[PDB]
């Protein structure tokens, strides 16, 4: 897999080489056409992991990702050509390529072997990801975000380091291969029990938890839009990905070690849920959605039943892609607004007729409606949390009326309503802003047509 | 020697305490400094003397020869401080906190 | 609308000479620029 | 009696087996 | 030592003088040179971890 | 090319990988036996250079 | 007070420029940053990846699978062996604790 | 005179708590005469007295965190009957920052210091109980 | 143009020289090196 | 550490022996990461000094480009070493003490009984 | 200074340190050790201000009785072993001596009141040797005697250096001081792993020369002694912008930089030797000192400061500038860490 | 090409490099070439290897 990395790299070069006028054609253009070469990994014919080389692998749960993470760089340089198109022309070189590094660490943070390999680039990704906050942020507090962002991740982050490198004396070699066809079976002593939470709590933090999720709604409230793009999208999802990785060893633990986070989990799906239901900031509301249904991922990466772990990789691809639309058209609303509140805008569709229709899908998309790859998952994690114990279905039951409640809240208070009398006036949409969106849908409805691409490793 | 080192070792820690804990002028803390020189010159030389080790002897005076510029260092430094602050006192050496 | 760039209050708190100022610590100030004093 | 010298690795150098093994570097 | 300058230039400035039973002048013998050499003749080739 | 290339070169990637365990750990080991043992080349610390010791006929009798 | 700037206003770029397309300012950008957005965007993204991935052929094995099953049930049922029976890998083969 | 601390650990948890409490008693107080010197040689005081009234602050402070850490570690065990329970230790740990928050005068470091100093007790007894090396001879 | 006339309106041909000269030398001493080296290994060992 | 090895050159930067191993491919990645890693200096250089970054320094960019590649070849050729006297000193420990490193033996999964937790 | 004082001088600073390393009769080490010290008193007044003064005559009563420490170990072991050199069978008191002078010299934890105060009071550039080149020679008198040392103490200076050094530099604004934490901080490190792996010490050490040497030069191309001084980098020298925010933040341990490799190679033997206590706290309260490290990337690069109007005129005026050492010594420290596995 | 017609090729090269550098993996990890077990056969006439 160097032709979804090293074409990437080569991007580098071009928007610094490239002339001021002609930069962004040519990145944009360019990493469309790396987003195609990185289909080409979708074509695996037998059920053995695709081993490229030794260091570079690309197995059912990273393909699924590292397509999204190559796809969205296009978007994220199309929804940042207006804001960032104020800037002294090497301030842009500086945003786009920033924006390229991100995907071309994430890409191979998906698709690496060694766990270590993951963590380098895995704690990597907050360099760009904080300069894109910190540097670019509109207001005041993001100085405040980069900290919490760059902390939480950090203390986590330290304790994971101790505990690879624990393993590698332990068994010898942090191959994900090996170390899956090798016997690492804790004890559970109450050392391991410690190790365990080592390997597992730094994913949690970016998988917003509920005990430490408070970074991400500071992050994204600030944070540029393709910075709370990259966050909700790819981002947040490492998390994810480690946890599937890194618990094939420490085994034994998890049947009862989990129940702590599992618990945390649920009834933190319902309250972060719930006060995305009195939230007045529209991008505060579409974070703390993330926190919530990405409580549902840590609580199907924990239960470990096959439907799980495929609910987890359908809906975390999906969420992804629903999140930044829902990220997106919050910050096109923004720009023309000036303001994040929910409050102001009212009644948009009357003068942006099409921008609600992206609004309305992203909803139905954001709530489970039933064609759609955001239903099956949550379906399917719902199922196993039941297996778990019956009564998971009140928790997750509280969860999808709530849901189901701030979703369309969004839709009534922001796009629907008498309109607002006269704010600026609101420009008309730009075609940009419309395509960012409809391709962050297109695919929503394709990938619909055939889940079983993003199906995760269990199934 | 038995007994004999253990005096001068003790001086030495007694000149040790005596660096080691200010009190107002600065030159009575080199010159306690100095005293250690002393101390550890008379330790090396009656040992090289009792082990018979001649070849040895030379470094009894090398520790002197380094010692004497060590305090020409340290008294210049003393001038100046009683240049600039009119006393060697070393509460007014506190500028840097 | 600019991203906040910091005003000269921001500013102010890294001067001092010293970031967390303590109950008797505040009560110094800053070092002088030329490294040379007054007294 | 005085001890035996430790003994002597012997042989010519080859490279290194699989090289630096390091971290991830296939090198 | 930590930057052996001595050994490579063949130099020995400071090696000749390190123990009792160095050459000490006009061939006085030290004290205890009935032992020294007994114990760094010994502990040649072994290292410390079993000259110990 | 096919589902014979990639099996075949995961199984090399596997066989590197493994060898690679096997001595990393054999390592640790070793370097454990040569520190207390000091019967290797490696933690050899150093003593006195019987070069310098005199063994010349020296003025008294007993040297 | 400090110097520094007025806050800018934000240009109305759809009042020069009425076919802004959103991407630059000047119109010969924005066109030719449109036409190549859309095309390598939707064109040949949505429309040659699709049907490339469409055409992946028994992904994951599982068009493969639905005929093992059924030729394995076809030998199975024919010649009277369970279709799928309860231990698969063989006890012989297993030498269990013998406490 | 070291023999004696390590005492400590020799007799089983939860038993002997009279002994486990002037040892952790007088850890405590050795570290409270430490704490206390290096705050007086540094950040010295106005009088002698005023000083040595320091010393004696925060060697009882510290002596009363080492008995009830002591004391409550010792009593939960007999108590709970668990004589080897991390948790044990917790419950001391938490006592110990609730008396140093007392002595500071102040609810929310006690509440600091029930964690941290819990949590810190407890890893303690993992550490025993694990054996966990600490300041480990080179083994390579 | 500049009323201080820049120290570097003209290049220091000798910086040129030595820096151009100096590089072409590394190059075939390493390139010699290396062919050399080669060679030695081939030999030392069987080839 | 490897220091103390019999025979160890006491200052030399790479003993001949070395010459047994084979020479670094100039074109090992790593000597073209120290060349990409060398133009950047030079490129940084011209930056921080107000050049143009790119059209500069063209004769400074080849020394940059050439003397860190330069350098690459002379120690890869050493770390190389370095890392085959480890095994040379490592493999032949594990025979010349082989007790104390013997072949284990492992049995077939069948034998072994590995304890089988249920997920449920 | 009369050019001829600044040729012996420099020189004696520079044969300080090298007699340290070259001979192995301790007395000559005791001299190197010596000589360093006469040769550092000189430079450090050059300004002559009275805070100089003041620097001065901290530094050499602190190095003096440490050095005289040092000798009392010789002293000692003369009579111990007719030897003028540590042997395995040193008394242990013995060699705490010698690590609490020496790190008393390298002002390392307990005895780190010093440094962070002469490093205050010193011009940039005599900040530099009185960091990064006065910490060779000590290190390598503890190198060598590594095989002897105690593994308690070691760490206990170590850990209390990372912490004292992270502590200390989150309040301090000053950047010379600054530096000074966070080289108490990386001594630290270095210091912990000398029983273990000798080797690391050397490669920790260097890392951290190739970081603070380019750190400085940045500090003094606009001698900018605070961080509002060096806030306005922006306007002074826009380009070191960039490469001094990764400098920072490679000083600190996070992972694609050079700075994480001594990190992640000395947890890696420190684990291997089985302390996963004691190197899990050195790396937590390691990511302290990031936090000041980007307080200050906060001030000079991520948000611009206001300027002054009269810095238009110095923008005006052509830069003198920066030597080719930052930009070498930046880069091979801003990013090698592709090339691990052959430094260490 | 070099009228902007060459900062349009530094991609696509990219991609071509990979391709290269791609493929050389292969021939690294070419043991076990044709010698795994479920797909071992004997090299059919004219063929020396079974894949490249
Ligand atoms: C600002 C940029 C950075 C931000 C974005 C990227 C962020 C990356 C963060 C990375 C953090 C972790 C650091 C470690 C990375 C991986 C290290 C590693 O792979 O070690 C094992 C590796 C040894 O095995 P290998 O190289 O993977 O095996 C390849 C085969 O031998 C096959 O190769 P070969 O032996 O056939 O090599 C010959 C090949 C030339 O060889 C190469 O250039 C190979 C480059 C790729 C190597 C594989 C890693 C790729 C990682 C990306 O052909 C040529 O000689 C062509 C002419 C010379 C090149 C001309 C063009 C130069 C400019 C392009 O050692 C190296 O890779 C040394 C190079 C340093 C690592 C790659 C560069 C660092 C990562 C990108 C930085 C970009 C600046
Ligand atoms: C050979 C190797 C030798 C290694 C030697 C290492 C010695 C380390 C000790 C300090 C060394 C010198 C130094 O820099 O200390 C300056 C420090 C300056 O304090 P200060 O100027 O007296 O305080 C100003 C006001 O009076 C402050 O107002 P305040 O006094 O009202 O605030 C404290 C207040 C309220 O207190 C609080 O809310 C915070 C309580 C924190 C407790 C834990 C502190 C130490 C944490 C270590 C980790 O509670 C009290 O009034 C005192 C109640 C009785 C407390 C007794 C605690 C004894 C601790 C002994 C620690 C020994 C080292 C471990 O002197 C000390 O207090 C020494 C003990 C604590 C040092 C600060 C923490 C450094 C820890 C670094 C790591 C050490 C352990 C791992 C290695
Ligand atoms: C984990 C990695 C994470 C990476 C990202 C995060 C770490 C880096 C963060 C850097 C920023 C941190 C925050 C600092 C403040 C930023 C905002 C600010 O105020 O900056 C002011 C600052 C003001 O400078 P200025 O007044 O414009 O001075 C320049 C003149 O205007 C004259 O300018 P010009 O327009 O004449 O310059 C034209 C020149 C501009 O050239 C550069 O600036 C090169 C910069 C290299 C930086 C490397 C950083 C590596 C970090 C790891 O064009 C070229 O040289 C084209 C080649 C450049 C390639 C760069 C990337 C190569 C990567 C490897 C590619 C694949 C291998 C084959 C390459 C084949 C090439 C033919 O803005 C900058 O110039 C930033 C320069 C550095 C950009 C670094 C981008 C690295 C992307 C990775
Ligand atoms: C890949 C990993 C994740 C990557 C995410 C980002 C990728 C972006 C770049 C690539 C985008 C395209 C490639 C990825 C998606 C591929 C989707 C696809 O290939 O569709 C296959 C479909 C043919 O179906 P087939 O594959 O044969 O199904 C198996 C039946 N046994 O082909 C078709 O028939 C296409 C038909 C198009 C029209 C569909 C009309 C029906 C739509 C139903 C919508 C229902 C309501 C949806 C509600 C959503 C929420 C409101
Ligand atoms: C916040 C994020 C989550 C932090 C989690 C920290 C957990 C402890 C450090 C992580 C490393 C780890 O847990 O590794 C396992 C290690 C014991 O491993 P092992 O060698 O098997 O020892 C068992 C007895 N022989 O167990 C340990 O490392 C114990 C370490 C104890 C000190 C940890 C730091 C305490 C700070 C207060
Ligand atoms: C010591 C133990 C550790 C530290 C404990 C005290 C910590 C707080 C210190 C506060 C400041 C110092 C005053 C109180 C300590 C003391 O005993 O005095 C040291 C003395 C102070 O000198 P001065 O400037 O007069 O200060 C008077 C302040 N009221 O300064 C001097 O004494 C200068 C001479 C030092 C050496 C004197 C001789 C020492 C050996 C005496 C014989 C052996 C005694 C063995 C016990
Ligand atoms: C998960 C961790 C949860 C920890 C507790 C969270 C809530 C803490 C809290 O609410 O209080 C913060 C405390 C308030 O204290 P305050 O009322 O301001 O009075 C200070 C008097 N010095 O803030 C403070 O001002 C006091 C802070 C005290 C810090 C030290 C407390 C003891 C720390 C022991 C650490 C471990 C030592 C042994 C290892």
């Amino acid at each position: 897999m160097l032709k979804i990395i090293l074409p990437s790299l080569m991007l580098l070069p071009l928007t610094w080489l490239s002339s001021p006028k002609k930069t962004w054609t040519n990145v944009t253009s360019y990493s469309f056409l790396i987003s195609l070469t990185s289909l080409t990994l979708l074509w695996q014919t037998d059920e053995n992991y695709k081993n490229f080389s030794n260091m570079f692998s690309s197995d059912p749960l990273s393909t699924p990702l590292i397509i999204l993470t190559a796809w969205l760089l296009p978007l994220m340089l199309m929804a940042s050509q207006n804001h960032l198109k104020k800037d002294n022309n090497v301030l842009q070189k500086l945003y786009i390529s920033m924006l390229i590094s991100l995907q071309i660490l994430l890409i191979m943070t998906f698709s690496a072997t060694e766990l270590i390999m993951f963590y380098i680039l895995f704690e990597a990704t907050l360099i760009p990801t904080l300069i894109i906050i910190t540097r670019w942020g509109n207001q005041t507090e993001r100085l405040n975000a980069g900290i919490y962002f760059l902390f939480y991740t950090l203390i986590g982050s330290i304790p994971l380091l101790i505990a690879l490198i624990l393993i590698q004396n332990h068994v010898g070699t942090l191959n994900l291969m090996i170390l899956s066809f090798t016997t690492h079976t804790l004890d559970a002593s109450w050392s391991n029990n410690l190790l365990w939470l080592a390997c597992m709590m730094a994913f949690l933090i970016k998988m917003p938890l509920y005990g430490v999720h408070l970074w991400l709604p500071k992050a994204h409230v600030e944070a540029p839009i393709a910075g709370s793009m990259i966050l909700a999208a790819i981002l947040l999802k490492l998390g994810s990905y480690g946890m599937i990785r890194i618990s094939i060893i420490l085994d034994p633990l998890t049947k009862y070690m989990a129940y702590p986070f599992i618990l945390l989990s649920l009834w933190g799906m319902i309250m972060t849920s719930s006060i995305c239901l009195r939230q007045t900031d529209l991008k505060s509301l579409i974070a703390y959605s993330s926190v919530s249904h990405m409580a549902l991922v840590i609580a199907s990466i924990m239960i470990q039943t096959p439907w799980s772990f495929m609910g987890a990789t359908m809906l975390m691809i999906a969420h992804g892609l629903t999140s930044s639309l829902l990220f997106c058209l919050a910050n096109s609303n923004y720009e023309r607004i000036h303001s994040r509140t929910m409050i102001m805008a009212r009644g948009l569709q009357m003068v942006f007729p099409l921008m609600a229709t992206w609004w309305l899908m992203a909803s139905l998309a954001n709530l489970a409606l039933p064609p759609s790859i955001n239903l099956m998952g949550e379906l399917f994690i719902t199922m196993s949390l039941f297996s778990w114990s019956n009564f998971t279905i009140i928790l997750m039951g509280i969860n999808i009326i709530i849901t189901g409640m701030y979703s369309m809240y969004m839709i009534i208070t922001t796009q629907r309503g008498k309109l607002t009398n006269h704010m600026i006036n609101l420009q008309p949409s730009h075609t940009r802003e419309l395509t960012l969106m409809a391709l962050h849908m297109i695919p929503l409805i394709l990938l619909t047509t055939s889940p079983k691409l993003i199906t995760g490793l269990t199934m | 020697m038995p007994s004999t080192f253990f005096n001068l070792t003790m001086a030495f820690s007694l000149s040790l305490l005596g660096t080691l804990m200010f009190r107002s002028h600065l030159m009575s803390t080199l010159l306690c400094l100095e005293g250690m020189v002393l101390s550890l010159f008379i330790m090396t030389s009656v040992t090289s003397l009792n082990s018979n080790s001649m070849s040895s002897m030379p470094i009894p005076i090398t520790i002197l020869v380094f010692a004497a510029c060590e305090a020409a260092v340290g008294l210049a430094l003393l001038v100046k401080v009683s240049n600039t602050y009119g006393t060697d006192y070393v509460q007014n050496l506190n500028l840097l906190q | 609308a600019r991203q906040w760039q910091p005003d000269i209050e921001w500013a102010e708190q890294f001067s001092g000479a010293v970031m967390y100022p303590s109950k008797e610590t505040a009560h110094w100030k800053p070092p002088p620029w030329n490294d040379v004093d007054i007294l | 009696a005085r001890p035996e010298p430790n003994p002597v690795i012997e042989g010519d150098l080859k490279p290194a087996k699989h090289g630096t093994r390091f971290f991830f570097w296939t090198v | 030592p930590f930057l052996d300058i001595q050994k490579k230039l063949g130099i020995s400035l400071d090696r000749h003088f390190m123990f009792l039973s160095a050459e000490q002048p006009y061939k006085n013998a030290a004290r205890c040179h009935a032992f020294e050499k007994e114990w760094i003749e010994c502990a040649h080739g072994i290292g410390g971890t079993r000259a110990k | 090319d096919g589902p014979e290339k990639n099996y075949e070169k995961t199984l090399a990637i596997l066989q590197i990988e493994s060898e690679k365990a096997e001595l990393r750990l054999k390592e640790q080991e070793v370097r454990r036996l040569m520190r207390a043992r000091g019967d290797g080349p490696w933690y050899q610390f150093p003593t006195p250079e019987k070069e310098f010791i005199d063994h010349s006929p020296k003025a008294t009798p007993d040297n | 007070q400090w110097q520094e700037d007025p806050e800018p206003e934000d240009e109305n770029v759809y009042a020069k420029n009425p076919d802004f397309h959103g991407y630059d300012s000047d119109p010969v950008v924005d066109v030719w940053n449109m036409r190549a957005v859309f095309f390598f965007g939707f064109s040949i993204v949505l429309v040659f990846g699709t049907t490339f991935v469409a055409y992946v052929p028994d992904y994951r094995m599982q068009e493969w699978a639905r005929r093992e099953a059924e030729r394995l049930v076809k030998y199975r049922e024919v010649n009277g062996l369970p279709i799928m029976e309860s231990n698969y890998f063989d006890p012989s083969k297993i030498q269990l604790p013998e406490d | 005179v070291k023999r004696f601390f390590e005492s400590y650990h020799e007799v089983p948890d939860g038993t002997q708590c009279h002994r486990k409490t002037y040892i952790t008693t007088a850890l405590g107080g050795i570290c409270g005469i430490i704490g206390s010197a290096y705050s007086v040689s540094l950040n010295p005081a106005d009088s002698t007295l005023e000083a040595v009234a320091r010393v004696g602050r925060y060697t009882f402070t510290a002596a009363a965190i080492g008995a009830m850490f002591g004391l409550t570690t010792c009593v939960s065990a007999q108590v709970r009957e668990k004589p080897d329970d991390p948790l044990n230790y917790f419950i001391g740990g938490c006592a110990g920052g609730l008396t140093l928050g007392a002595r500071t005068h102040s609810y929310g470091t006690a509440a600091m210091g029930c964690v941290y100093m819990g949590t810190a007790a407890a890893l303690f007894k993992i550490g025993k109980l694990e054996g966990w090396e600490l300041f480990p001879t080179p083994k390579v | 143009f500049y009323v201080r006339e820049p120290v570097n309106a003209k290049p220091n041909w000798l910086a040129v020289g030595l820096s151009v000269g100096a590089s072409v030398f590394m190059w075939i001493y390493l390139i010699q090196t290396h062919n050399e080296d080669v060679l030695e290994y081939k030999r030392r060992n069987g080839l | 550490m490897m220091n103390g090895r019999p025979g160890h050159e006491p200052l030399k930067f790479l003993p001949d022996e070395a010459r047994s191993l084979p020479p670094p491919k100039l074109n090992d990645p790593r000597l073209v990461y120290m060349g990409l890693l060398g133009y950047c200096t030079g490129l940084m250089d011209n930056m921080l000094r107000m050049r143009p970054v790119m059209r500069a320094g063209l004769h400074r960019q080849l020394l940059f480009v050439t003397s860190f590649v330069f350098a690459g070849y002379f120690y890869l050729k050493r770390q190389n070493y370095l890392y085959a006297v480890k095994d040379h000193d490592m493999f032949g420990y594990i025979k010349l003490h082989p007790e104390d490193f013997p072949e284990k033996e492992k049995k077939t999964y069948a034998e072994i009984l590995e304890p089988f937790h249920p997920v449920r | 200074m009369n050019p001829i004082t600044l040729a012996i001088i420099y020189f004696t600073i520079f044969l300080g340190p090298v007699i340290t390393m070259s001979s192995t009769n301790l007395m000559l080490m005791w001299v190197g050790l010596e000589f360093s010290l006469l040769a550092i008193i000189p430079m450090l007044i050059n300004k002559k201000n009275p805070r100089s003064t003041e620097a001065a005559t901290k530094y050499f009563v602190t190095q003096a009785t440490a050095s005289m420490i040092i000798l009392l170990a010789i002293v000692l072991n003369y009579k111990q072993l007719g030897t003028w050199m540590f042997q395995q069978q040193t008394n242990g008191l013995i060699l705490n001596m010698t690590l609490m002078a020496l790190s008393m010299k390298l002002g390392l934890a307990p005895f780190h009141f010093w440094l962070p105060e002469v490093t205050q009071g010193i011009p940039l550039h005599m900040g530099l040797i009185l960091l990064t080149w006065q910490k060779i020679a000590p290190l390598s008198i503890l190198i060598q005697i590594y095989p002897l040392l105690n593994s308690t103490i070691i760490l206990m200076l170590a850990i209390t250096s990372i912490f004292m050094g992270a502590w200390g530099g989150l309040n301090q604004t000053q950047m010379r001081k600054i530096m000074a934490y966070s080289s108490i901080a990386h001594m630290g490190w270095m210091l912990a792993i000398l029983p273990y792996n000798p080797s690391l010490t050397l490669l920790n050490l260097m890392i951290y020369i190739i970081l603070t040497a380019p750190m400085f030069m940045a500090l003094m191309l606009n001698n900018s002694m605070t961080i509002n001084s060096i806030s306005l980098l922006w306007n002074k020298t826009p380009a070191m912008l960039t490469m001094i925010s990764l400098m920072l933040l490679s000083l600190g341990g996070l992972p694609p930089l050079t700075g994480f490799l001594p990190k992640w190679i000395i947890i890696t033997e420190l684990m291997k030797n089985n302390c996963l206590i004691m190197a899990t706290l050195m790396a937590m309260m390691a990511l302290l000192n990031l936090f000041f490290y980007t307080r200050l990337i906060y001030s000079t690069s991520l948000t611009m400061f206001p300027t002054n109007n009269n810095s238009k005129m110095m923008t005006h005026q052509t830069k003198t500038k920066p030597n080719l050492m930052f930009s070498t010594l930046a880069i091979m420290s801003t990013m090698t860490l592709p090339l691990a596995p052959q430094l260490i | 090409l070099l009228r902007e017609h060459w900062v349009h090729i530094l991609v696509p090269a990219g991609f071509v490099f990979g391709c290269y550098l791609d493929r050389k993996d292969d021939e690294k990890l070419t043991a076990f070439r044709n010698k795994s077990m479920l797909f071992q056969r004997e090299l059919r006439p004219n063929e020396e290897v079974t894949w490249k």
